[PDB]
RNA sequence: CAAUUUU
RNA sequence: GGUGAAAUUCUUGGAUUUAUUGAAGACUAACUACUGCGAAAGCAUUUGCCAAGGACGUUUUCAUUAAUCAAGAACGAAAGUUAGGGGAUCGAAGAUGAUCAGAUACCGUCGUAGUCUUAACCAUAAACUAUGCCGACUAGGGAUCGGGUGGUGUUUAUGACCCACUCGGCACCUUACGAGAAAUCAAAGUCUUUGGGUUCUGGGGGGAGUAUGGUCGCAAGGCUGAAACUUAAAGGAAUU
């Protein structure tokens, strides 16, 4: 207070300002590279949910929505996409 | 309930409505769950539940009113029974059953 | 019959001693309850629509439910008329002229 | 247009019986010449004949109600605290 | 002027709440508004409790206790509840004792 | 006074002039 | 294994009303009021008067049988005062002292889920 | 006058069979001679009693119970169970501030003929570690173990007539379960019933009674 | 418990 | 009973109290909070249906569609009106015992209209937070409701709770930074260093929300609304 720098912030406190009140906008939401244990291929998924996402042969399940972000429900993978 | 349920159904199942296109389409065993109203009268339900019988046929006793019945598939109208002949792509074979 | 239903309901068209064949609360709209119901001592207390208590016995019958036709007397008269013509078919008591003429 | 602005079908009457008593029939003539809902056959085509009767046009079934309308408001409190009733015989 | 910050009591961000009604004065108050005073441990007290045990079969062990949830008014508050103490600056605490 | 009871003596004043200017026509 | 009997002590104010009845409920057994021993009417909410109101329900109880109690203290009830007056704690010590045998203390005072307005008006009695 | 508390004359109080000693009361009436035989004209009366006396237990010192008499035999009698209650000053010390009551209605018909209107209470409790004295609930878990407490008193249908109710309700057995059916949300408080009242006596049940005698 | 006036 | 004290008022024909069944209408306890929803009224028994909404999330879409509004409308506590159902409890008028020098008041026992519910009316109140609506800045704190993120957390595999946040909501303390006549205020600040946008209202007190005209109402009345004439004080906030 009653001098700082606006230009160089902390790098660590993003989690201690909003994702739409920062200096800069950017979201926080990010892509999940999923698999399901009974298929053999890739797919992403948005980090949050929205409509349950579909597989190609035994197609039931890769995230379910709720009001925060998704759950993937069988521990398979995500690096980032 | 099922009213969002019947309106899955008449955008994209063929269905008959009223009373004589579903005792036609009940002499070959085509129509599956007729609904049949409340007040509908008991000299046509108590026998056409007994076509029911004989056509191995489900029925559901919507208990909404004769006129009510005609809001749930949409019509702008009064309806009293409907038949759904064919269910290509639904879900009311097994939550009624 | 009376000794048949439960206390607290609305019976109507009842007799006053079985066999009478109608007696009690047969008008337009008029109904009676039973207030209570005496086992020992066989016998009912009703209480008719002036509003005063009674006992009689448990066997008089009634149908259950309020006479249709309830309410006509909202309806004013409304002139000389349609007064004329529903005492024309019951008896002669109209016009009643008052006894200081 | 709107041929009378508040005497509706108490009109017939002109200028005599008064004020307050046309407007007491006005608020009772409209409801025994009025369409009630059948729920019978289904429709709206309940009428009087008489001072109880309720006739239908299209199965004729004739409902014994009201004298001014279908049913009263004691008969609405009549069929349902004995529904409140009917039950504590069976259980 | 405005003697109390809370000028009604405890009726912000709601309007008006509901009545309940007092005690000795018998009159009607806004629920949030006036009194409300609960201090009892045991009642059946020291009137031979000691000598009330050998006036009873089963010494019952317990000796039980009542409760009761009052409102006064504040009318009747002042002529009853002592409150010793109401400067300018002590209109501000919020202890029991 | 009241502010309440001259405004019950204003509006019964009123029922009694609101008459006699239907006498006089 | 001795006799018990129900007291249902009533405790109003402006007058306090001592009796017992039977372990059934329904007989009743001489009750006793304070208007009847004092003669000077505002006494009938006084504690002397109903000390010895006691004993001679007492000495009643204890000449037909009656040795012990479940005594049940009751005060005005309804939508009422629901503390009791002043006749009450001198009233359960006056028969705990007279032979009598005593067992679960109650409280038989009913109030309501809140209803049906009491008196005075909206405004209330004016002191 | 000729002093009426000498010619009634005393008589005793019994009670049935799922319990411990059933000397409970002793109650007197009258002499039954006609004009008024009161042999069987009593008949109606009911009889509050603790169950610290009843059971032996005096830590069952509260809910109270209230027992109905039938029939008489020989300044003797047997009587028959009408309902498990609570008491005014518990269910008075019970309810602290700062939490949240529960209830449940269930009007349940018996297995046999009857019908009973058991009830229910709950509160919520500090689960430790707490900084927060509210301690309420989301009011939809209201609504939520409702749709539990509600049920799991309806499995006493298919069994348990009422002397197994009274084998069922005097152990605290259906207490235990409500925390083994909210573990949902919530283990543990004095999850109690507080009431059942009856309403639908069928019969006098002439040979279903005295089977509950000793 | 009840209390009126002081040009 | 009944109050300070008593008296009207029922009662040995059985009152008061006691237990048992019942009815009927009214209300929703204790839980209940410096807490929730609603546009302001208002809103606390569950259960089921009907539609609707606030917040929080999204890397969904549309592209200025927006703020406040003359004219005109929707809703609008209590009392009141019409016509019915019901009128248990309380209870304007009214009777009637106290009280008084005077009491058709306070105090006391009863009691009508009403309090409730249907179909319409009425459209005002301390409808108060007496301090418009939208938009942005300016000190710190601590606690709570709802939504979301991370904890190598505790407890019983989620759930509940603990910790650090952050969005929105009801508020609360501290200090005067500022402001004001002062009370006091995080808005009543960003104003004589005088301008973000935009509705309504006021000009000394009385006469007076009256008269008159219009207009709505079934009516009580509501909205619009003056003046002749008469006075130097009404008035606010704090000190003795
Ligand atoms: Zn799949
Ligand atoms: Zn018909
Ligand atoms: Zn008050």
């Amino acid at each position: 207070v009653l001098v700082q720098d606006l230009l160089h912030p902390t790098a660590a406190s993003e989690a201690r300002k909003h994702k739409l009140k920062t200096l800069v906008q950017g979201p926080r939401s990010y892509f999940l590279d999923v698999k399901c244990p009974g298929c053999l291929n890739i797919t992403t998924v948005f980090s949050h949910a929205q409509t349950a996402v579909t597989c190609e042969s035994c197609s039931t399940i890769l995230c379910t929505p709720t009001g925060g972000k998704a759950k993937l429900s069988e521990g398979t993978s995500f690096r980032r996409k | 309930s099922i009213n969002q349920k019947l309106a899955l159904v008449i955008k994209s199942g063929k269905y008959t409505l009223g009373y004589k296109s579903t005792v036609k389409s009940l002499r070959q065993g085509k129509s599956k769950l007729i609904i049949i109203a409340a007040n509908t009268p008991v000299l046509r339900k108590s026998e056409l539940e007994y076509y029911a019988m004989l056509s191995k046929t489900k029925v559901y006793y919507f208990q909404g009113g004769n006129n009510e019945l005609g809001t749930a598939v949409g019509k702008l109208f009064r309806v009293g029974v409907v038949s759904i002949l064919e269910a290509g792509d639904s879900d009311i074979l097994t939550t009624l059953a | 019959p009376l000794g048949s239903v439960p206390e607290g309901t609305i019976v109507s068209n009842v007799e006053e001693k079985p066999g009478d064949r109608g007696a009690l609360a047969r008008a337009s709209g008029n109904y009676v309850i039973i207030i209570g119901h005496n086992p020992d001592e066989n016998k009912t207390r009703v209480r008719l629509p002036s509003g005063a208590k009674k006992v009689i016995s448990s066997d008089a019958r009634g149908v259950i439910g309020v006479i249709a036709g309830g309410g006509r007397v909202d309806k004013p008269l409304l002139k000389a008329g349609r007064a004329f013509h529903k005492y024309r078919l019951k008896r002669n008591s109209w016009p009643k002229t008052r006894g200081v003429a | 247009a709107k041929r009378t602005k508040k005497v509706g079908i108490t009109g017939k009457y002109g200028v005599r019986y008064g004020s307050s008593l046309r407007r007491q029939v006005k608020k009772l003539e409209i409801q025994q010449h009025a369409r009630y809902d059948c729920s019978f056959c289904g429709k709206k085509t309940v009428k009087r004949g008489a001072a109880g009767i309720w006739t239908c046009s299209c199965c004729k079934k004739t409902v014994a109600g009201g004298a001014y309308t279908v049913s009263t408001a004691a008969a609405a409190t009549v069929r349902s605290t004995i529904r409140r009733l009917r039950e504590m015989v069976e259980a | 002027p405005k003697k109390r910050a809370s000028n009604g009591r405890n009726k912000k961000g709601r309007g008006h709440v509901k009545p309940v009604r007092c005690v000795n004065c018998s009159k009607s108050i806004p629920k949030d508004k006036a009194i409300k005073r609960m201090a009892i441990r045991n009642i059946v007290e020291a009137a031979a409790v000691r000598d009330l045990s050998e006036a009873s079969v089963y010494p019952e062990y317990a000796l039980p206790k009542t409760y009761n949830k009052l409102h006064y008014c504040v009318s009747c508050a002042i002529h009853a509840r002592i409150v010793r103490v109401r400067s300018r600056e002590d209109r501000k605490n919020r202890a029991p004792p | 006074m009241r502010a309440k009871w001259r405004k019950k003596r204003t509006r019964r004043l009123k029922r009694k002039r609101r008459k006699v200017r239907a006498r006089s026509k | 294994s001795q006799v018990f009997g129900v007291a249902r002590i009533y405790a109003s104010f402006n007058d306090t009303f001592v009796h017992v009845t039977d372990l059934s409920g329904k007989e009743t057994i001489a009750r006793v009021t304070g208007g009847m021993k004092v003669k000077a009417d505002r006494d009938e909410s006084s504690p002397y008067a109903a000390m010895l109101a006691a004993q001679d329900v007492a000495a009643k109880c204890k000449e037909v049988g009656i040795t012990a109690v479940h005594v049940k203290i009751r005060a005005t009830g309804g939508t009422r005062t629901k503390t009791p007056g002043p006749g009450g704690q001198a009233a359960l010590r006056a028969l705990a002292r007279s032979g009598l045998r005593i067992g679960r203390i109650e409280d038989v005072t009913p109030v309501p889920s809140d209803s049906t307005r009491k008196k005075g008006g909206r405004r209330g009695r004016r002191l | 006058v000729v002093d009426p508390f000498t010619r009634k004359e005393w008589f005793d109080i019994k009670a049935p069979s799922t319990f411990e000693n059933r000397n409970v009361g002793k109650t007197l009436v009258n002499k039954s001679t006609g004009l008024k035989s009161a042999s069987d004209a009593l008949k109606g009366r009911v009889v509050e009693v603790c169950l610290a006396d009843l059971q032996g237990s005096e830590d069952h010192s509260f809910r109270k119970i209230k027992l109905r008499v039938d029939e008489v035999q020989g300044k003797n009698l047997l009587t028959n169970f009408h309902g498990m209650d609570f008491t005014t000053d518990k269910l008075r010390s019970m309810v602290r501030k700062w939490q949240t009551l529960i209830e449940a209605n269930v009007t349940v018909k018996t297995s046999d003929d009857y019908v009973l209107r058991i009830f229910a209470i709950a509160f919520t409790r500090k689960q430790a570690n707490q900084v927060k004295r509210h301690s309420y609930a989301q009011s939809s878990h209201i609504r939520a173990i409702r749709k539990v407490i509600s049920e799991i008193l309806t499995k006493e249908v298919q069994g348990s007539t009422l002397a197994q109710l009274t084998s069922k309700l005097i152990p605290e057995v259906i207490n235990k379960e409500i925390e083994n059916a909210t573990k949902d949300i919530f283990p543990l408080q004095n999850i109690h019933v507080r009431k059942v009242k009856l309403l639908k006596q069928p019969k006098f049940d002439v040979g279903a009674l005295m089977a509950l005698h000793g």
